[PDB]
């Protein structure tokens, strides 16, 4: 068996594994199959509970964009849903616990996908700021994934493993959460906003120049990593009901009628955005036939 | 030589920002409190795009929608064109700055041609986009709330997240933020020493780096190819609404309440957006 | 020049700085 | 020196004046005595600044020698 | 007063701020509300 | 010598009155005149 | 519930094999 | 070898956060 391990942790390999890897690779291959498999032929997942189901497979009519693995339902909560917990395959299949089966390997896989990393690169003889950089998309997708459903208590409102579904994901959220005036998210933007501008900066400096820079690139490399660390420790914030900053109606005058701000403004489109409709006493047609 | 042209320019714009962010008020072009004298905050404050009431006039100090009089060219609201104006102008002045200093020294312009992409990036979202809409009114504002406000109307009048041009521009700015990020890493790991990163990435990612300017090069294009994508977009909205809109799955859950779409949701979402506001 | 590079900041910034100053009191 | 610490002294003078103000009078307004009223004990507080400067700064040119 | 340290300018702001910019606005704050009428 | 003299004095006589000038142009009724910015009571 | 049972002894025959292996470093 | 100054500027930066962490919890406990 003594050879079997030598080629695991052997650094002449063509592709590396590790000890790290041993683990990573099952629950990576598990993850994408099942995502493909949901993906391509997945039934029609209800996801509120009543009776509208939602569809997000290609087999049911959907394109590319409109395609979304569809999160677990409602009826399940926030209760671990294997297969063997399911009196048969359909309800599984209905109740959407394949998206929480791709979930759970996939973050297994991306914490494994970390270890391999450090492993390689402590085996070939470097310090490993790698992962130390490896570490924020890790973060930031535990939040969005995990630690934002158990927040709001199920799993239903977790973001869609699709493209449409990302983006109803992020409106509801701030529709529910007001994440754009929370600090977070604005050191989130920071972040990535200064990593492509150092990025462009860097970029053209060495190519013009194309025949302090230590920590040069140790400051270039550490905001982007720093604002994604803020921004996910912004969402968990944002699970368990805490929200950005409200400004609304902090203005009034001597008598006490409130003045108005951009502030005021935006929590008048989050409204407008959580109820998808006119507000009342706007004449409805009073007599129908 | 074009060093001196942007800065007057510049200091003028900062200048007008600050002015505006603690006196001029938007009472009579938005019915808001908009600065420090009423007693906003740093997150409300901003300098308020004009009203509808003139149009696409540029609201001069000498032009007669103010004749000269200083409370009502702010009132009227000409301090956003002001700004906006000023600040494109020294924007322009920089990037000749760039190319003049890249002539100096001798080398090809690249930080120029990467400075490009900001220089788009605002004359799209703040000029071309207004210019394609009615009026200033629905130009977005200088400040943190009222570029929020603008995001959300955009979301809610164009889907603008379904845009392609949006889409990509998106994964040009996480494409930069990532290659930055790794860069940096790797850079500090090997602290040449360029070999251990190559055999690093090429045993954990296989497709590893061929050359380090390679690299830099597509941490240079990644980014400002993002954002020329993104203002090619919005300029489209102006002028053709570049949204694939899948009516076909909108006329299939139309009429049958067991089929639904996030697409179809989406759509929801902006319809009753656009409900909202009457 | 520096002088004025410096002083047409600088001239105005104190001048702001004590407005702001008294409006944290003007408030009712 | 000593006008460094002639300014010192009057701009806490001016601020304590200030505060005085801000605490005594912002009951019930009369103007019986305009002295004795917010906006007039700020009209003295500003004054009595400005005339601090003045004093001090004439002080300093008839005392230091040449600098001129 | 200096000293080889890293950043050596900043006591010399610093210290003046906790020591006379500090103190006079925290004082004056605080006689403020203490003598604030009514809203007992 | 005399020139840090005459530097420390001129910026001994601008800063302070200028920093009061600022307190007092916003303390009275003129910020709100000048820029038409609206007080408080005249809210509607 | 046999597929529980499969379930079972996979993981935790993966996640033994891993921490063993992880214990006797050769390298 | 001795500290960088940018470390003691991020030092000062970072402990921004407590400050207002802080204020906020002292003016939670006022009420
Ligand atoms: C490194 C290997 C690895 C690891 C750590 C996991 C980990 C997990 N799997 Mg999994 N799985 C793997 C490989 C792996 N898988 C492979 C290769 C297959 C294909 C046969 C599967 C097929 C599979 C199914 C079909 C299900 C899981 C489920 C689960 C979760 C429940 C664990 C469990 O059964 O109780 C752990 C043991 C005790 C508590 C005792 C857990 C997150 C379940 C799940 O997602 O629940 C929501 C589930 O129903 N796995
Ligand atoms: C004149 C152009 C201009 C300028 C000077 C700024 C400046 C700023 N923006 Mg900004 N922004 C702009 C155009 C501009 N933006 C445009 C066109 C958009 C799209 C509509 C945005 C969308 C945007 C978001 C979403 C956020 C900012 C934020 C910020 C602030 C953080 C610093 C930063 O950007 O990273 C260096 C900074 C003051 C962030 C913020 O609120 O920080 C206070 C933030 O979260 N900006
Ligand atoms: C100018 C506009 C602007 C900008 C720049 C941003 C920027 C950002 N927003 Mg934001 N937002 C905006 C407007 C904006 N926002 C508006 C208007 C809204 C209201 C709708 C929101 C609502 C919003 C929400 C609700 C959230 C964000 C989040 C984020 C952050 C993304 C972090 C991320 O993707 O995780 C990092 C990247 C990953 C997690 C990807 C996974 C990486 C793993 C490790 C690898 C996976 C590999 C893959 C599976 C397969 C490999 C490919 C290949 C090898 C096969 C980022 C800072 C998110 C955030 O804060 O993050 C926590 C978030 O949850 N925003
Ligand atoms: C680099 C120097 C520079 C440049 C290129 C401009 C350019 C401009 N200024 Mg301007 N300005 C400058 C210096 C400069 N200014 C200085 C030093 C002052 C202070 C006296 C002003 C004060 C000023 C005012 C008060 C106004 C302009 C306005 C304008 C715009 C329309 C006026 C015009 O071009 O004629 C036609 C134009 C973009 C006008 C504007 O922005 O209206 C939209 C306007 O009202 N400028
Ligand atoms: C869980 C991880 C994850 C993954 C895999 C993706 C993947 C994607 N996102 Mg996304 N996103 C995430 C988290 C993630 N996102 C989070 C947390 C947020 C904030 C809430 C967003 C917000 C967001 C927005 C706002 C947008 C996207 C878009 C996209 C698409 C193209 C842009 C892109 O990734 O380029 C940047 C990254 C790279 C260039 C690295 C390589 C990534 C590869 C090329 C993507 C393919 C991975 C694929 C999904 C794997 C599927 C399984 C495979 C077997 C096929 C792509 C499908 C854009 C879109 O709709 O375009 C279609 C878009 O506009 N995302
Ligand atoms: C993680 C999510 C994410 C990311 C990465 C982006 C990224 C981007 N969005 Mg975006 N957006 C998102 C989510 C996201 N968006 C969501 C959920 C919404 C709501 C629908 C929007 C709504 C939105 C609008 C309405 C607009 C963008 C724009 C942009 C681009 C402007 C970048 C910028 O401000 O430059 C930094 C700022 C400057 C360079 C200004 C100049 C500053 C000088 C140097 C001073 C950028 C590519 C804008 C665009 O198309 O750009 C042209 C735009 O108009 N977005
Ligand atoms: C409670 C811990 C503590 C204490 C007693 C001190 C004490 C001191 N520091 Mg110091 N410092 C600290 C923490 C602390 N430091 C931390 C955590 C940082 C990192 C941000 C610094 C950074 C720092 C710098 C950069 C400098 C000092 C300097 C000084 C000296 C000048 C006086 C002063 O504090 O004002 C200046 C110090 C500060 C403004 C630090 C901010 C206060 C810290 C961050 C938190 C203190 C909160 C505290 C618990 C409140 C308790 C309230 C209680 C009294 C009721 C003095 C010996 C100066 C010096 O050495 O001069 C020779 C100087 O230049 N400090
Ligand atoms: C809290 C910290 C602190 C600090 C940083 C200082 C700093 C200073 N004190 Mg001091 N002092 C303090 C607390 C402090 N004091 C306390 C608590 C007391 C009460 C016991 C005193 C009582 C005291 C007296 C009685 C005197 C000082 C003086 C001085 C100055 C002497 C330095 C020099 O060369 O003079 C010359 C310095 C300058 C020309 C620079 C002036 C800089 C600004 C603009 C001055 C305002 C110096 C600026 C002397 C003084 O007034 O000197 C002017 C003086 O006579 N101090
Ligand atoms: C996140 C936003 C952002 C900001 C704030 C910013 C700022 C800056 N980047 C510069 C450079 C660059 N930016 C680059 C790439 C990028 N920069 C980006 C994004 C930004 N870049 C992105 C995304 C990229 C990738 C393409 C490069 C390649 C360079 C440079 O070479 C250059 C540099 O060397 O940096 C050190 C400088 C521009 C100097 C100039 O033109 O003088 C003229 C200054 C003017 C005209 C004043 C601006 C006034 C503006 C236009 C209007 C007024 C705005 C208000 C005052 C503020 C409103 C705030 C509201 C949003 C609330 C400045 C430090
Ligand atoms: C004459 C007169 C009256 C009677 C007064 C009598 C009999 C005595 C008054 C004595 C007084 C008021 C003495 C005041 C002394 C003040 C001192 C000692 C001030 C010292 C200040 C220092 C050393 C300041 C140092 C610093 C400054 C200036 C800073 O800003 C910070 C740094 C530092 C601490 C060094 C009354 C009846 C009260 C009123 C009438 O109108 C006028
Ligand atoms: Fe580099």
């Amino acid at each position: 068996w003594e050879q079997f391990c030598q080629w695991v942790t052997s650094t002449n390999n063509r592709i590396y594994v590790g000890w790290f890897g041993t683990l990573m690779i099952p629950t990576l291959l598990t993850a994408t199959t099942c995502f493909i498999i949901a993906f391509i032929a997945a039934p029609p997942v209800d996801i509120d509970g009543i009776r509208e189901p939602v569809a997000g497979s290609l087999l049911y009519g959907n394109n590319i964009i409109s395609g979304a693995v569809v999160p677990s339902s409602n009826a399940i909560g926030l209760h671990f849903y294997p297969i063997w917990e399911a009196a048969s395959l359909d309800e599984w299949l209905y109740n959407g616990g394949p998206y929480q089966l791709v979930v759970f390997h996939f973050l297994i896989g991306i914490f494994c996908y970390m270890g391999r990393q450090w492993e390689l690169s402590y085996r070939l003889g470097m310090r490993p700021w790698i992962c130390v950089a490896y570490s924020a998309p890790v973060s930031a997708a535990t939040a969005v994934f995990l630690i934002y459903p158990i927040g709001q208590g199920s799993f239903s409102d977790g973001m869609p493993l699709g493209i449409s579904g990302t983006f109803n994901f992020m409106i509801v959220f701030q529709a529910e959460h007001n994440i754009l005036m929370h600090p977070f998210h604005m050191l989130g933007v920071a972040g990535v906003f200064g990593g492509s501008l150092f990025s462009a900066m860097h970029g053209s400096l060495v190519t013009s120049s194309l025949v302090n820079s230590r920590s040069l690139h140790f400051f270039l490399g550490a905001w982007p990593v720093i604002g994604i660390w803020f921004t996910a420790m912004g969402v968990s914030t944002m699970a368990f009901n805490l929200n950005g900053f409200n400004f609304n109606q902090s203005i009034l005058d001597s008598q006490g009628r409130v003045i108005g701000t951009w502030a005021d403004v935006l929590n008048r489109a989050n409204i407008g955005f959580e109820v998808m409709h006119e507000r009342n006493a706007h004449n409805f047609p009073l007599d129908l036939a | 030589w074009s060093g001196l042209l942007l800065f007057p320019c510049a200091f003028m714009a900062l200048g007008g920002w600050l002015t505006g962010t603690t006196f001029v008020t938007s009472w009579y072009t938005h019915g808001l409190a908009s600065s420090y004298l009423e007693g906003a905050n740093f997150l409300t404050v901003a300098v308020s795009s004009p009203a509808d009431a003139f149009g696409h006039s540029l609201l001069f100090l000498w032009g007669p929608e103010a004749q000269g009089n200083l409370t009502r060219w702010f009132q009227i609201g000409g301090l956003w064109p002001f700004v906006a104006l000023h600040g494109a102008f020294g924007l322009i002045g920089f990037m000749l700055r760039q190319f003049e200093i890249s002539r100096l020294v001798g080398i090809r312009p690249y930080n120029a041609i990467a400075f490009s992409g900001p220089i788009a990036v605002f004359v799209s979202v703040f000029l071309m986009y207004p210019l394609g809409q009615s009026s200033w009114f629905f130009a977005p504002s200088f400040g943190v709330a009222g570029i929020f406000r603008f995001i959300l109307f955009l979301q809610g009048f164009h889907n603008w997240t379904l845009n392609p041009f949006h889409m990509m521009g998106v994964a040009g700015i996480l494409g930069g933020a990532l290659l930055c990020a790794i860069h940096g890493a790797t850079v500090e790991n090997t602290l040449y020493s360029m070999v251990t990163a190559n055999r690093f990435w090429s045993q954990i990612f296989g497709i590893a780096f061929s050359n380090k300017r390679w690299l830099h090069f597509f941490m240079l294009f990644v980014p400002v190819t993002g954002l020329w994508m993104s203002s090619v977009g919005i300029v489209g909205l102006a002028l053709n609404l570049r949204a694939y809109d899948f009516v076909s799955q909108e006329l299939r859950a139309a009429e049958d309440p067991e089929f639904e779409t996030f697409y179809t949701k989406n759509i929801l979402l902006n319809e009753g957006m656009r409900a909202w506001m009457a | 020049v520096r002088w004025l590079a410096v002083h047409t900041l600088a001239v105005p910034s104190v001048f702001f700085v004590g407005a702001i100053a008294a409006m944290q009191f003007i408030q009712r | 020196g000593g006008l460094i610490g002639a300014l010192a002294l009057i701009l806490v003078a001016t601020a304590a004046l200030s505060s005085y103000g801000l605490v005594t009078f912002q009951g019930e307004q009369g103007s019986g005595d305009t002295l004795q009223t917010a906006d007039g004990w700020s009209q003295f507080a500003a004054g009595f600044f400005v005339g601090g400067m003045g004093g001090a700064f004439v002080a300093y040119f008839l005392l230091e020698n040449l600098s001129v | 007063m200096d000293g080889s340290y890293a950043a050596s300018y900043l006591p010399w702001i610093l210290i003046p701020m906790v020591g006379w910019l500090f103190p006079a606005v925290t004082m004056g704050l605080l006689f403020i509300h203490i003598e604030s009428e009514g809203e007992g | 010598i005399v020139t840090s003299i005459r530097y420390w004095v001129i910026h001994s006589i601008t800063i302070p009155m200028l920093f009061i000038a600022g307190w007092l142009f916003v303390s009275t009724g003129l910020a709100y005149d000048a820029f038409g910015t609206p007080r408080p009571d005249e809210y509607f | 519930l046999t597929l529980k049972i499969a379930v079972y002894i996979v993981v935790g025959l993966f996640i033994s094999l891993f921490i063993f292996g992880f214990l006797s470093s050769d390298p | 070898m001795a500290l960088s100054d940018t470390q003691i500027l991020a030092a000062l930066v970072v402990a921004l956060l407590p400050a207002f962490l802080a204020f906020r919890l002292s003016t939670e406990l006022y009420k």
